[PDB]
DNA sequence: CCCGCGCAGCTATATAAGGATCGCAAAA
DNA sequence: TTTGCGATCCTTATATAGCTGCGCGGG
C-alpha cells in the first residue's frame, strides 16, 4: 500500500419525506430556511451540527449536502425530516440513499500532467487553457480523479467508501512509476 | 436542417478569415457533421451551435499543430469562453478523440511575430528595435526553460510566452532596455497584456537566479531580479547543465507547492456518530420560529 | 403548420484542488 | 503608478425540479 488514507470532504444524499410540501409555510415558520422562488424553486435549510445544508422541493423530496461521513449524513437528514415534521408536516423518512461522496488526498511530489495525458491518454482530459487538473475518469471503479501539478488529488462520484480507497490505491503506482 | 447549412457555412467562412491551408476546411466540416448526427448537438441552443463551428476548426488546427488558442477563437465568434469549454469537452468525449495538446514551439513562432519591434517608429525607438531571429530564439529558449522549472504546467500558455518574450527582448540589450516595464513594452509592441504575465515574469526570473547559484561566479554577485537579466545569455548557453545541476541539489518544484501554509488539512475531528442518536425536541425547536416572530415577519411583510 | 417527446441547460446545494481575473486598498 | 490580498468565478461528481430552447417524429 501508499500508506495515505484519502479523507471524505463531502456527502450528498438524498430522501424523500413522502408528502407534498408548502415552502412558503416553512420558508415563514424556520428559522434555518431561505427561499426566493423567482430565483430557485426549493427551500434552502441549513443546521449547525452536523454542518450541513438541505435543498427541501414542494414534491417532498429532499437532498443533503456538506457532511464528512455517511453516519453524520443520515443524522444530519433526518434532524431536516423533524424540522419539517415539528412545522405541520406529515413528513416520514423514506428512500435515504447517498448519492455522491468526495475524497482528497496529497501524494506528496510534483506531477507532469503534460506526460501522464499522453501514456494514460485513454483515461485522461487535460486541458490547461481551461483548467490547471488532469480529468481522470477512471472506469474501475467507476471514478473521476481531479490530478493537480502539485501531486493533491481529489476523488468524486462515489456511492462507497471503499470507491475512494479503491480508486486511489489504483491511481498511486500510476501517479509514482 | 436549416441550422445544420449555416453551421457547415460558418465553419467555411471561419477557416477563410484564419486564413488556414486549404485541407484544414474539409475536416473541420465533416467534424461538424460528425457531431449534428448525435442527439445532445442536435438539441443544443443556438449559442452552442455558434460555439461549435470553433470546436470544429480547432481540433482540425491542433491535429495539424496549427497555433491557435480557445480564448483567440471566443473572440473571432464573440463567444465566452465558458460555453466554449464545455462544448469543446463535450464534443471531444461525443468523437471520442484524442486531440494533441497546443504546439507551444509553433504558438511562440506565431504570437512573438505579432510583436511589433522589428522597424523603428515614433513609438518604437531605434534602441527597443530587435532582430526577429534573435527574439524567437531566445524566447523559444527561455519558454522551454520555464516548461523544464515546471512553470507551465497547469496554467495558461500565451502570459508564459509574454513574459518570455518581454525577457528575451531585455537581455539582448539590457543597459537600454531595463528601465521599460511588461506593460510599456506590450503597449509599444501592440499586444495585449495578459493579467497572469507579470506573475510569470516573476517566476522565470527567480529560476534564472536559482540557475546563477550553481555558478561559482555569478553566485558571488548576489543577483536580483534586476542584475540578472544581463546574464541571461550566458545563463541560456549553459541551460541544460545549470537545471540538471539545480534539480541536483536540494527543491526546484511547481510554485503552487512552495509554499502552502496549512500543513494539515484534516482540521475536522474524528467522529464517533452512528445516524441512529436520538434527537431531542429541544434539539429541533431551536431551528422554528416563536408565533411572535411569526407575527412580526408577516406584519414586515404585508 | 401544431402537438407531444426527448433531450439541453438555466437557477441552486456542497467540497476539495489551482488558476484566472476582478475589486480594493496600501506602500512605492 | 505598482504591488498584494482577498473574493468570486471556472472544473468534477450527484440528486432534487419547473421552465424553456431546440429539433425530430406524427398528425
Amino acid at each position: 500500500p501508499s500508506g495515505i488514507v484519502p479523507q471524505l470532504q463531502n456527502i450528498v444524499s438524498t430522501v424523500n419525506l413522502g408528502c407534498k410540501l408548502d415552502l412558503k409555510t416553512i420558508a415563514l415558520r424556520a428559522r434555518n430556511a431561505e427561499y426566493n422562488p423567482k430565483r430557485f424553486a426549493a427551500v434552502i435549510m441549513r443546521i449547525r451540527e452536523p454542518r450541513t445544508t438541505a435543498l427541501i422541493f414542494s414534491s417532498g423530496k429532499m437532498v443533503c449536502t456538506g457532511a464528512k461521513s455517511e453516519e453524520q449524513s443520515r443524522l444530519a437528514a433526518r434532524k431536516y425530516a423533524r424540522v419539517v415534521q415539528k412545522l405541520g408536516f406529515p413528513a416520514k423518512f423514506l428512500d435515504f440513499k447517498i448519492q455522491n461522496m468526495v475524497g482528497s488526498c496529497d501524494v506528496k511530489f510534483p506531477i507532469r500532467l503534460e506526460g501522464l495525458v499522453l501514456t494514460h491518454q485513454q483515461f485522461s482530459s487535460y486541458e490547461p487553457e481551461l483548467f490547471p487538473g488532469l480529468i481522470y475518469r477512471m472506469i474501475k471503479p467507476r471514478i473521476v480523479l481531479l490530478i493537480f501539478v502539485s501531486g493533491k488529488v481529489v476523488l468524486t462520484g462515489a456511492k462507497v467508501r471503499a470507491e475512494i480507497y479503491e480508486a486511489f490505491e489504483n491511481i498511486y503506482p500510476i501517479l509514482k512509476g | 436542417s436549416r441550422s445544420q447549412q449555416r453551421g457547415l457555412r460558418r465553419v467555411r467562412d471561419l477557416c477563410r478569415v484564419l486564413q488556414l491551408p486549404p485541407t484544414f476546411e474539409d475536416t473541420a466540416v465533416a467534424y461538424y457533421q460528425q457531431a449534428y448526427r448525435h442527439s445532445g448537438i442536435r438539441a443544443a441552443r443556438l449559442q452552442k451551435k455558434e460555439v461549435l463551428v470553433g470546436c470544429c476548426v480547432l481540433i482540425t488546427c491542433r491535429q495539424h499543430n496549427w497555433p491557435l488558442t480557445m480564448g483567440a477563437i471566443c473572440t473571432l465568434l464573440y463567444a465566452d469562453l465558458d460555453v466554449f469549454s464545455s462544448t469543446y469537452m463535450q464534443i471531444v468525449k461525443l468523437l471520442g478523440l484524442d486531440v494533441p495538446s497546443l504546439c507551444l514551439a509553433e504558438l511562440v513562432k506565431t504570437y512573438c511575430s505579432s510583436f511589433k519591434l522589428f522597424q523603428a517608429s515614433p513609438s518604437v525607438p531605434a534602441k527597443y528595435v530587435e532582430d526577429k531571429e534573435k527574439m524567437l530564439s531566445r524566447t523559444m529558449q527561455l519558454v522551454e526553460l520555464a516548461n523544464e522549472t515546471w512553470l507551465v504546467t497547469g496554467r495558461h500558455p500565451l502570459p508564459v510566452i509574454t513574459a518570455a518574450t518581454f525577457l528575451a527582448w531585455q537581455s539582448l540589450q539590457p543597459a537600454d532596455r531595463l528601465s521599460c516595464s511588461l506593460a510599456r513594452f506590450c503597449k509599444l509592441a501592440n499586444v495585449d497584456l495578459p493579467y497572469p504575465a507579470s506573475s510569470r515574469l516573476q517566476e522565470l526570473l527567480a529560476v534564472l537566479l536559482r540557475m546563477a547559484e550553481q555558478l561559482a561566479w555569478l553566485r558571488v554577485l548576489r543577483l536580483d531580479k534586476r542584475s540578472v537579466v544581463k546574464h541571461i545569455g550566458d545563463l541560456l548557453q549553459h541551460r541544460q547543465s545549470l537545471v540538471r545541476s539545480a534539480f541536483r541539489d536540494g527543491l526546484l518544484l511547481p510554485p503552487c507547492m512552495l509554499k502552502s501554509p496549512k500543513r494539515i488539512c484534516p482540521v475536522p475531528p474524528v467522529s464517533t456518530v452512528t445516524g441512529d442518536e436520538n434527537i431531542s425536541d429541544s434539539e429541533i425547536e431551536q431551528y422554528l420560529r416563536t408565533p411572535q416572530e411569526v407575527r412580526d415577519f408577516q406584519r414586515a411583510q404585508a
